[PDB]
């Protein structure tokens, strides 16, 4: 995936969780939540970028 | 408008007429006029307009840009040979073919015809199997058709003879010696038919500047000697080194 | 544009016209469609003058899709300086612009193609 | 156009369009190439695939 | 359809509608027509 | 990563002495605001030449084609140009006149541009003329063998 | 010729005005239209289209 | 939310204010770099850049 479209889609793909009460409900920005977990997940060594 | 078109033919010759025989798409003989005050071809798009102009080309210049407007840059696919042919991309006429081109002029109501009879006697369509002849008349009594009758009683030296039988009547197998002839029958030089070839296929006015350097101009352009320079300079490189 | 500047005659300078004045010979102007075409016909029927002739010797000038690209006044400023130049002209369209052209000349020749064959049909008029 | 030919994938294939018949696995006509001057099909055939 | 002045006779019927736009030499303007208003228009401008 | 090394100070570059009279102050007295532009620029047409409006008004070859053969179809008989022009007198004369021998040699049918016949049309402008035609016949048969698109 | 185009406008997003300022040679505000039957854009040679 | 009532917001406040209007706003976003914006185009498209 490009990086640019991969956070827009995981950021789509996280409103649909906003619903889910028990893990972390961002309702004010969440594309800036999908940046941050991008990079999050980039440190655990789940996603490589190149 | 046209009213003080009253200076054509009293003052300066003019076209009047054309004729055509087994060329392009025109099978056998084919006529059109023209009138002092001016006139325009028509039809719709690929229909045999710039087919027309290419016929009259081929007799005032050493070689015209055949096609040079609808081609815009690209190679010009039509030229005699497949004139000659009738050629469309199937060639209209192979084996054996003949053909016949004219064109016609007045000055103080007095005519001049110009013309060249071509013809393949073998299906091969190489520059020498045409036997080709071209021709210039100051006199009323000569017509394309009454040459194609001429050709067919015999070949380039019957139509030699005719200009023998005649006077006021020109015929050469080379086209250059009938370019001169007529050039100088016209004082004019060459260099005035190829701007009419720059003319006869230029498309929208661009600029005034390229306009000049286009059309008014020949190209002339030194290229040719820096090749010769570049190629010089190494040989001097070579004894130097 | 430099290998044009070093090896093209052309290019070694820049061309430029300039509108005058005919009694004071003044400048009114000193540089496009309308000058152009005066300038074409003028290059032609020079080149076509032989020397010491006051015509184009031979006076008949082609254009291929003449007005097919250009506004009405401009072909109107064409016709025009052709009478100023003593010019027979010639001119092609693929059936466009036609009221300009039937107004400004007195016959045409009609060409169309049937398959792989092509004829001619000729044709005239006048005003009364 | 050599170089192409190898190392441009797109490159290495001729395109050709064929009218097939709804009846018939036939070809009715196949339109590619220099038509020569005519071209009142070949308009409406590159129209309709773009 | 980006169109020329030529051939815009065909494509009249074909749709219906008409973006006009305008040259002034340094400048230029835009407006919208249907065919209905820019025949009317025409007509202005010959009467006028 | 940032414990400092031992290296020489070389390249030493000073700069930045803070002399006071090196201070300058906010000269906000440029208050001319930047006008705003929200104005619609409602057009006028009038203001480009007859070029355009020319091809508006131009012909087109269907309707005239239809017409003829409408016409064709009432006189079921072979007819010249002149009584086409004196039937269905046109507005753009010559382009109905080119396009009445394009149909003629559509069909296929010979003009004999060596014979003649004649007409006379007037204009939008009531100036009159006269039209040296070439011979030949058209007939409704032969336009409905022949097909348009 | 123009009955076809019931469509439009039910499956797909239709552009149906185009709003410039500043923009080429369009000095100030513009507005214009695009009727969802198809819209042509006319004008003369050299006045902005592309 | 249209062209007029962006370059009136943008004559009344500078780029400031610009993007400090979404966050006010509803169903508007902003991307002061493109193939962000290009990225949310082509997801809400669902039209890969090709
Ligand atoms: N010598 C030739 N070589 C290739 N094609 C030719 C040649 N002669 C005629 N043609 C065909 O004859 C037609 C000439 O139509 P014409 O009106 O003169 O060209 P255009 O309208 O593009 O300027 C064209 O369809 C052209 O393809
Ligand atoms: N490089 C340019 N050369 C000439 N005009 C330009 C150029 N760039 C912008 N212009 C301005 O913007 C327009 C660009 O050309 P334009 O008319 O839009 O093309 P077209 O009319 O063929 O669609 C011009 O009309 C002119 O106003």
């Amino acid at each position: 995936i490009p990086l640019e479209e991969a956070i827009q889609s995981l950021s789509s793909i996280l409103i649909e969780h906003v619903s889910q009460e028990q893990y972390d409900i961002n309702q004010d920005n969440p594309f800036l939540q999908a940046s941050r977990e991008l990079r999050e997940w980039i440190k655990r060594r789940l996603i490589v970028e190149r | 408008m046209n009213q003080v078109s009253g200076l054509a033919g009293k003052e300066s010759f003019i076209l009047t007429r054309i004729e055509l025989f087994n060329w392009g798409g025109f099978h056998g003989l084919h006529q059109a006029a023209i009138h002092q005050d001016g006139t325009a071809v028509i039809g719709p798009t690929g229909s045999g307009k710039t087919t027309l102009v290419d016929a009259l080309m081929t007799l005032l210049l050493a070689n015209p840009r055949y096609n040079l407007a609808s081609t815009g840059g690209h190679e010009s696919d039509r030229d005699l040979i497949s004139y000659v042919r009738g050629v469309s991309g199937h060639i209209a006429r192979p084996g054996k073919t003949v053909t016949g081109i004219a064109a016609t002029l007045e000055r103080e109501g007095k005519q001049v015809r110009l013309g060249a009879l071509l013809w393949f006697d073998s299906t091969s369509s190489s520059v020498t199997d045409m036997k080709r002849l071209w021709l210039f008349s100051d006199n009323p009594g000569q017509t394309l058709e009454h040459w194609l009758n001429v050709y067919h009683e015999g070949g380039t030296r019957l139509l030699r003879q005719m200009e023998k039988e005649a006077i006021g009547l020109w015929t050469y197998p080379n086209k250059k010696q009938y370019l001169a002839r007529l050039r100088d029958f016209f004082e004019v030089g060459e260099n005035a038919f190829t701007l009419l070839n720059r003319a006869a296929g230029l498309k929208q006015l661009n600029s005034i500047d390229e306009i000049f350097r286009e059309l008014v101009l020949d190209d002339h352009s030194a290229f040719d000697r820096a090749a010769e320079v570049a190629n010089s300079f190494d040989g001097l490189t070579e004894i130097h080194q | 544009l430099g290998a044009k500047a070093l090896l093209d005659p052309r290019f070694r300078l820049e061309f430029a016209v300039s509108v005058m004045d005919r009694q004071s010979g003044n400048v009114i102007e000193s540089r496009k469609e309308i000058i152009a075409s005066y300038v074409l016909t003028a290059s032609l029927s020079y080149a076509l003058s032989p020397a010491g002739s006051r015509y184009p010797l031979f006076g008949t000038i082609i254009l291929d899709e003449a007005f097919s690209r250009s506004s009405h006044a401009v072909a109107g400023r064409i016709i025009a300086a052709l009478r100023e130049f003593g010019l027979h002209a010639v001119f092609i369209t693929p059936n466009k612009e036609m009221r300009l052209l039937r107004d400004h000349t007195r016959s045409a020749i009609v060409v169309h193609r049937r398959g792989q064959n092509s004829n001619m049909a000729s044709l005239s008029w006048e005003e009364l | 156009l050599g170089a192409k030919a190898l190392l441009d994938p797109r490159f290495r294939l001729e395109f050709a369009v064929s009218v097939m018949d709804r009846q018939s696995g036939n070809v009715i006509e196949s339109r590619t190439g220099s038509q020569g001057g005519s071209g009142g099909e070949k308009e409406i055939i590159a129209s309709y695939v773009l | 359809f980006i169109t020329p002045n030529k051939e815009m006779r065909l494509l009249r019927d074909h749709t219906r509608s008409a973006i006009v736009v305008h040259r002034r030499g340094q400048n230029s303007n835009m407006a919208s027509l249907s065919w209905e208003e820019l025949e009317r228009h025409y007509q202005r401008r010959g009467n006028a | 990563r940032k414990q400092e090394v031992p290296l020489p100070a070389v390249g030493v570059a000073v700069t930045g002495i803070p002399a006071i009279e090196r201070l300058r102050f906010k000269e906000v007295d440029d208050e001319a605001e930047q006008t705003l532009d929200l104005s619609n620029h409602a057009a006028d047409l009038t203001q480009i030449g007859d070029d355009f409006w020319d091809a508006f008004n131009g012909l087109d070859r269907e309707v005239l084609i239809q017409q003829t053969l409408q016409l064709l179809a009432k006189e079921n008989r072979p007819v010249g140009l002149a009584e086409l022009a004196e039937l269905l007198p046109p507005a753009h004369d010559l382009e109905t006149f080119a396009v009445w021998i394009g149909m003629a040699r559509e069909a296929g049918i010979e003009v004999i541009d060596s014979q003649r016949e004649f007409a006379e049309l007037s204009d939008g402008e009531g100036r009159r003329w006269r039209f040296n035609l070439p011979t030949t016949g058209l007939e409704s048969q032969a336009l409905m063998d022949i097909d348009w698109e």
